[PDB]
């Protein structure tokens, strides 16, 4: 066996329990920091 | 003919038990309330211990005897067929799977 | 070099074809020891298959053979789509039709070896696992004979747990694991957990002296 | 009819029944705007405390450029001043945050009925 | 071959007809600028 | 970076790493997406009385029928319903599409010779000797009606 | 929620006599002794002149379920411990 | 009558199947104008999944679909203005906003774009989700985008700093369609587990449950005016009261077997897509199913092909963008010189067989 | 086979390895959350084996064969009022099932709490579920005896289910006990709630057919034959 489909995917109830860690990604740093409003 | 739906099916089982339950009040006679506590908000009803005695033993006994009526029916039919080529007993089982679809 | 097919050989790709299908030829021809698995997907499309009739022609279809084969001269494996034959038997048959007009030992150690390994669907990871649990159980039960004998003798020594793989690994026995309480509902099961304590303690008193 | 409350009581027939059925005109009206501002101002203030409470725990520096004492105790029979200490830059701030994975229980008080309807139901060996 | 019976307008489009530098709503300059 | 390193020192790595989709795994996402697709759309059309047994054994006509599409045997189930029949047919054709267009798409990038893997060259010479037999297939059942 | 969050659950006994505490708080302090999981540890001295600070060892969830408080786990009410409260009972 | 209630004496007298029935006798629906197919459009490489409208000034509609491509359609002429690629997998619900000239488009692919239609580039990538993302709606005013997926949460993304704020967990499947509502409920959601759930947003939890599907909730829609949403599952059309929960009708929907999209006109017009082609219109308040149409799907594709997987109105509710999985893009006009005489569509006619009501 | 306690304590934490850690890579597998289940009650566990039913019942709570289980576990080791909170927790998620309902009663029938399953029954008709809840209700009196009960059914019976079939069996009802007073007053109302909702048309031209006709066979047999051939006058007039 050892290689399946999958029957239900991965929920995030299960990582919204978890505590966080906080780690700084490259893709989070501050960028496009003002909203446009339309007319 | 076809199959029978579970709320067809959930009332004949229910039919049924009210037979054994009418037999076995038959074969008795043959032989021979409320409180709700105000505090907890519980209501704690009084019953025959001989009634509740009765149908814990009747569901074990109908659990046993469906066991015993589908193991009789394990092996019965792993010594019916082998004709066609099989391999252990989960590929009989399949086999005799596609003979029901035809 | 080239070997002709006896029966045992069909007989075996009978029940390889009937175990793998029709497109996996060279783990079909692994079991037919001198046999190619071009081989025996040409010896299975053209005689074993039973899909194909190896019949007499009707009267009918001998006639509308002779019509073919002027239609299509001479093209036989699409005349033998258009006949269903095999195209061989229609070209047999095609000159026989125009001739109307006149004027053990090593057998059966491949056959033992390939009725062993159709009868084989485990694989390494199975195999190994089947293994590593036998030695499992057995390692189990020369520890417990091991205390067994050890309190014959008067000394107790406790079962030792399995160890922690990880650091929040979880002893199951200890403790309740994920205790979902049953819903508080309002008909007072106050007199049947007592008979379930007194019924639950009374099975553990008869484990301590009776076993099982 | 001793106990004709305790059984299912979160079920009732009314919430089977559609309320259009009655009246085709019934009025179901779109919220004020007097209503939509009392909400907007509400949730916008509970987003902004959240955002400007992950920049700050962020150990990135550059995230305070983008964003309570004197509680009672004891029914008050005690005032306490509530202070924070000088964190040291160095060492780890929030000592106790670990990357440690936790399973929640589920807090189940009331049955939620699934309220189908009933039963069409014919079918041959057809499925 | 003349499908949907000739009521309805049907068209096959393969290429873009604006350039991709085309804003797609237009940048509002309130002020005039002459720099 | 370091400031990563440290608190993955202090606090440990985060149990919630999510894999963003990469060239490696877009094969094997896309497969995940098809099956949940066909999987709710079967489902809805069963009457009644379908669990994970029954879902599981249907999913294999799907992965049967694409193994058919891409050998060009036409793909018949007796006694196969006409609904599911209908849904397992159309999925294909989606996959086809998918299958077809990034065969397509792949021949420029090696034409302009414009990085390509080398398994992905390998892959695509046996998309196209796949489509140039099925090109040549229908061809010849032209010819013959 | 990290941003709504309860006051702590401290004895009167621990607090002690004086009127006004400066307290300190460290919004992830240490982790709780039971449930060993972390919350804003609480500390504090009952004199100014003091010498043994008195932490808050247990969080409010854990000093909530059994109704004591955080830093001597006495119960809130009758001030004994838990052990014995659940004996009395 | 009167007879009913004096002889089989009710206590509540309405909740007789006899009295519910005689005043939907009682009232008739309004009538509409049908619907004929006016223009056709092929354009994308695969199957149309999400159609989005212009909400200012109604220029232009959007079409994200499974050739991995958003491609940009002008409403009026029909032509083809520009194509946003981008994502790697297919795109499964687009949505602009009204307030920004943002365009929010989420994949398959586990990400969550939006992008500068003053500039038509990919800025401000969202992250976060652990599978694929179904939907988006843009919150109204409050300046939040809901995105959900296979996940089974819903994430509160703030815009501006593209941080997942709030994560709403109550539901036991795929979320299949969010919606954003002004006021609590801010968030209606509708996933695989026959459920719709109002999201108070700010405790997090969820206001009410709505378990009166049998199956998977695929779509839902928000009606424009009159503050109410309706949700399909395969069989039923169920119109929802927001604000209370209330079960507001039942449409009359029957044999129409899985509903792909819906959307609702201003003038109480409600459409529901089937993946059988047969596409519906209902009256609003009342579930009168008044036309139904099939489509026809190309000069050569399979059967399979013809089914609506998405729709949406134009500003003006006069026109119907829907997208098939014919690689096509079908406008639908409400025609013109047509009255309740010569036109009426079908007959309003309830009958107790059915328990639906 | 295990001697001591020791060894059966070495011997359920191998077990319960075994079979959390099949439930924690498969949360669904409703069949290996009862073998689990099944496995705690062997162990006479029975505060453990009321937690993996309700842990699995937070997996599925719409599977049928997961609610009956673990009901019949409580019931066989003699909880009645675990299996009352339960069944009543079955009943208020799941209105819809039948099976939910018939367990309901059939062991408060066992039990011979003839008022328990009355209050039961005034509850699930009041739901409007279908003719087999009903038809069961009214098969519950007749065992009872409880006529003026019964009769008090099949008023509310024909406003939940109006057609004939189940009008015309509450007059197989009152001509099988043979009163004549209180059969034609069922006829009598019949016959008029055809005529006062003629407007709804929810009865067929072959569906009233039923109704007069067994309505002139009784007058028949009861000697009246002015009353049997009179209403075919009014039936034919009043639907012509
Ligand atoms: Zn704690
Ligand atoms: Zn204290």
């Amino acid at each position: 066996t050892s290689h399946r489909p999958q029957l239900e995917a991965r929920s995030g109830a299960k990582a919204a329990a978890y505590t966080p860690t906080g780690i700084e990604h490259a893709r989070l740093l501050p960028g496009h920091t003002t909203l446009k409003y339309r007319k | 003919r076809g199959g029978i739906s579970y709320d067809q099916l959930a009332k004949l089982s229910y039919e049924k038990t009210l037979r054994n339950l009418a037999t076995q009040t038959q074969n008795s006679s043959k032989q021979d309330k409320v409180q709700k506590d105000t505090k907890t908000g519980k209501i704690t009803i009084a019953d025959d211990d001989k009634l509740v005695n009765k149908l814990a033993v009747s569901l074990q006994s109908e659990s046993k005897k469906r066991y015993e009526a589908r193991k009789r029916q394990m092996q019965n039919a792993k010594t019916l067929y082998g004709v066609e080529s099989f391999i252990n007993d989960k590929n009989k089982q399949f086999n005799e799977k596609l003979s029901r679809e035809s | 070099k080239g070997g002709v097919w006896t029966n045992v050989e069909d007989q075996i790709l009978k029940a390889a074809v009937q175990k793998y299908g029709t497109h996996q030829w060279s783990k079909v021809a692994s079991l037919l020891q001198k046999k190619t698995a071009r081989q025996s997907e040409l010896r299975w499309n053209e005689y074993l298959n039973p899909k194909l009739n190896f019949t007499e022609f009707s009267k009918e279809e001998d006639a509308q053979l002779l019509d073919l084969a002027r239609e299509l001269p001479n093209q036989w494996r699409t005349i033998a789509d258009m006949m269903a034959r095999p195209a061989q038997v229609c070209v047999e048959r095609y000159n026989r039709l125009l001739e109307s007009e006149d004027s053990e030992d090593e057998e059966k150690e491949m056959l033992a070896e390939a009725r062993a390994r159709l009868l084989n669907t485990q694989g390494k990871k199975a195999t190994r696992k089947i293994r590593e649990r036998m030695l499992e159980e057995s390692k189990r039960i020369a520890e417990l004979q091991k205390r067994r004998e050890l309190k014959q003798a008067g000394i107790n020594v406790a079962i030792k747990k399995p160890k922690k793989k990880y650091g929040t690994d979880i002893d199951y026995n200890e403790d309740i694991v994920y205790e979902q309480a049953p819903m508080p509902g309002i008909y007072d099961t106050s007199t049947e957990d007592r008979q379930i304590k007194k019924k639950f303690e009374q099975f553990e008193r008869k484990v301590n002296r009776k076993g099982l | 009819a001793i106990l004709t409350d305790q059984i299912a009581k979160n079920v009732k027939l009314d919430d089977f029944i559609p309320k259009r059925q009655s009246n085709f005109e019934l009025s179901v009206p779109l919220p004020t705007k007097a209503e939509i501002q009392e909400c907007t101002a509400r949730t916008k203030s509970y987003i902004q405390r959240l955002v400007n409470a992950k920049l700050a725990n962020s150990n990135n520096r550059a995230s305070s450029r983008y964003v309570a004492p004197a509680n009672l105790l004891l029914n008050n029979s005690h005032h306490i001043e509530v202070v924070s200490k000088q964190m040291d830059p160095l060492l780890p701030r929030f000592v106790g945050k670990k990357a440690r994975k936790v399973v929640a229980p589920t807090e189940n008080d009331e049955v939620v009925p699934v309220l189908h309807m009933d039963g069409g139901e014919a079918d041959p060996n057809e499925w | 071959e003349h499908p949907y019976g000739k009521e309805v307008e049907v068209l096959m489009e393969t290429k873009n007809t604006q350039s991709p530098q085309t804003p797609l709503v237009e940048p509002v300059t309130e002020r005039t600028k002459l720099q | 970076y370091i400031g990563n390193l440290i608190t993955r020192q202090f606090e440990g790595r985060s149990n919630e790493i999510v894999k963003t989709t990469t060239k490696q795994r877009l094969d094997a996402y896309y497969d995940l997406e098809l099956r949940n697709s066909v999987m709710d759309d079967i489902l809805e059309m069963m009457p009644e009385s379908i669990r994970q047994k029954k879902a599981r054994t249907i999913l294999q006509h799907l992965s049967e029928a694409w193994r058919c599409w891409k050998a060009n045997i036409p793909w018949d189930v007796p006694g196969m319903p006409a609904p599911i029949k209908k849904i397992i047919e159309r999925y294909i054709k989606s996959k086809a599409d998918a299958w077809v267009s990034a065969a397509h798409y792949n021949r420029e990038r090696i034409k302009r010779g414009a990085h390509v893997e080398k398994t992905m060259v390998k892959k695509n010479l046996g998309r196209l000797t796949r489509l140039w037999i099925k090109n040549e297939q229908e061809r010849q059942r032209q010819i013959q009606k | 929620d990290e941003i709504n969050e309860p006051p702590p659950n401290i004895c009167e006994q621990c607090l002690g006599d004086e009127a006004n505490i400066r307290m300190t708080k460290i919004p992830q302090g240490s982790e709780c002794k039971i449930c060993t999981l972390p919350f804003t540890l609480y500390h504090f001295k009952t004199s100014k002149r003091s010498n043994n600070i008195i932490k808050t060892l247990i969080c409010v969830r854990c000093a909530t379920q059994r109704n004591i408080c955080q830093c001597c786990m006495l119960d809130s009410r009758w001030h004994i411990p838990i052990q014995l409260r659940d004996h009395l009972i | 009558s009167a007879f009913v209630n004096k002889i089989f004496q009710p206590e509540v007298a309405e909740e007789l199947i006899v009295n519910r029935y005689e005043k939907l006798l009682s009232q008739r629906p309004e009538w509409h104008a049908p619907w004929k197919l006016s223009r056709v459009i092929n354009g994308h490489l695969g199957w149309v999944r999400c159609v989005a409208i212009d909400p200012v000034d109604n220029e232009w509609f959007i079409t994200g679909s499974n050739d991995t491509t958003m491609k940009v359609w002008d409403l009026a002429t029909g032509k083809l203005k520009t194509t946003l690629a981008g994502h790697v997998m297919t795109v499964r619900d687009v949505a602009v906003s009204d307030r920004h000239p943002y365009l929010f488009s989420v994949s398959e692919d586990k990400t969550v774009k939006c992008w500068d239609l003053e500039k038509n580039q990919i800025i401000r990538d969202y992250y976060g989700h652990l599978s694929g993302v179904r939907t988006v709606s843009i919150h109204p005013t409050l300046d939040l985008i809901a995105t959900a997926g296979r996940d089974s949460v819903i994430k509160l993304w703030d815009m501006r700093t593209r941080i997942p704020v709030i994560t709403l967990v109550g539901h036991k499947g795929p979320i299949n369609q969010v919606q954003c509502t002004p006021v609590d409920p801010q968030v209606v959601s509708s996933s695989t587990d026959a459920t719709v759930r109002l999201w108070d947003v700010v405790a997090g939890k969820t206001m009410k449950v709505l378990t009166h599907h049998k199956r998977s909730v695929r779509a839902t829609a928000l009606h424009p005016k009159e503050f109410s949403v309706a949700s399909a599952c395969t069989d039923d059309i169920r119109s929802w009261g927001l604000a209370e929960g209330s079960l507001l009708t039942n449409f009359e929907s029957e044999k129409t077997g899985i509903i792909n999209t819906l959307s609702i006109n201003q003038d109480d017009v409600l459409f529901a897509g089937g993946d059988n082609g047969v596409l519906s219109f209902y009256d609003y308040k009342s579930g009168h199913k008044y036309q139904s149409l099939a489509t026809r799907e190309m000069v050569g594709s399979l059967e399979g092909e013809r089914s609506v997987l998405c729709s949406t109105f134009d500003k003006t509710g006069l026109r119907l963008i829907t997208g098939e999985a014919d690689k096509s893009i079908k406008i639908w006009k409400q025609d013109e010189t047509a009255t309740k005489e010569s036109e009426p569509g079908l007959a309003w006619n309830p009958n107790l067989s059915a328990k639906r009501f | 086979d295990i001697l001591d306690l020791e060894e059966l304590r070495e011997y359920q934490r191998r077990k319960r390895t075994e079979y959390e850690g099949y439930l924690k890579r498969n949360r669904l597998d409703m069949g290996q959350w009862i073998r689990y289940a099944q496995f705690e009650i062997e162990q006479h566990d029975m505060r453990r084996a009321r937690s993996i039913f309700e842990r699995a019942l937070l997996v599925d709570s719409s599977f049928i064969p997961l609610w009956i289980r673990y009901i019949d576990a409580e019931l066989k080791v003699k909880c009645i009022n675990h299996a009352r909170n339960l069944m009543n927790r079955a009943i208020s998620t799941l209105p819809r099932v039948d099976k939910l309902w018939y367990k309901y009663l059939i062991v408060e029938e066992s039990l011979n709490n003839v008022e328990i399953v009355r209050s039961l029954y005034t509850k699930w008709c009041s739901l409007e579920p279908g003719v087999n809840a009903w038809n069961s209700f009214v098969d519950f009196e007749i065992r009872q005896k409880n006529w003026n009960g019964v009769r008090e059914i099949y008023s509310k019976y024909v406003m939940a289910h109006p057609q004939m079939q189940t009008w015309l069996k509450w007059v197989r009802f009152e001509n099988r006990h043979g009163n004549t007073e209180f059969t034609r007053s069922v006829y009598s109302l019949a016959i008029d709630t055809v005529a006062n909702l003629q407007n709804l048309q929810i009865w067929s031209d072959m569906e009233v057919a039923k109704l007069v006709n067994s309505f002139a066979h009784w007058e028949a047999a009861q000697q009246e034959y002015e009353r049997s051939s009179a209403l075919y006058q009014i039936a034919i007039e009043k639907w012509p």
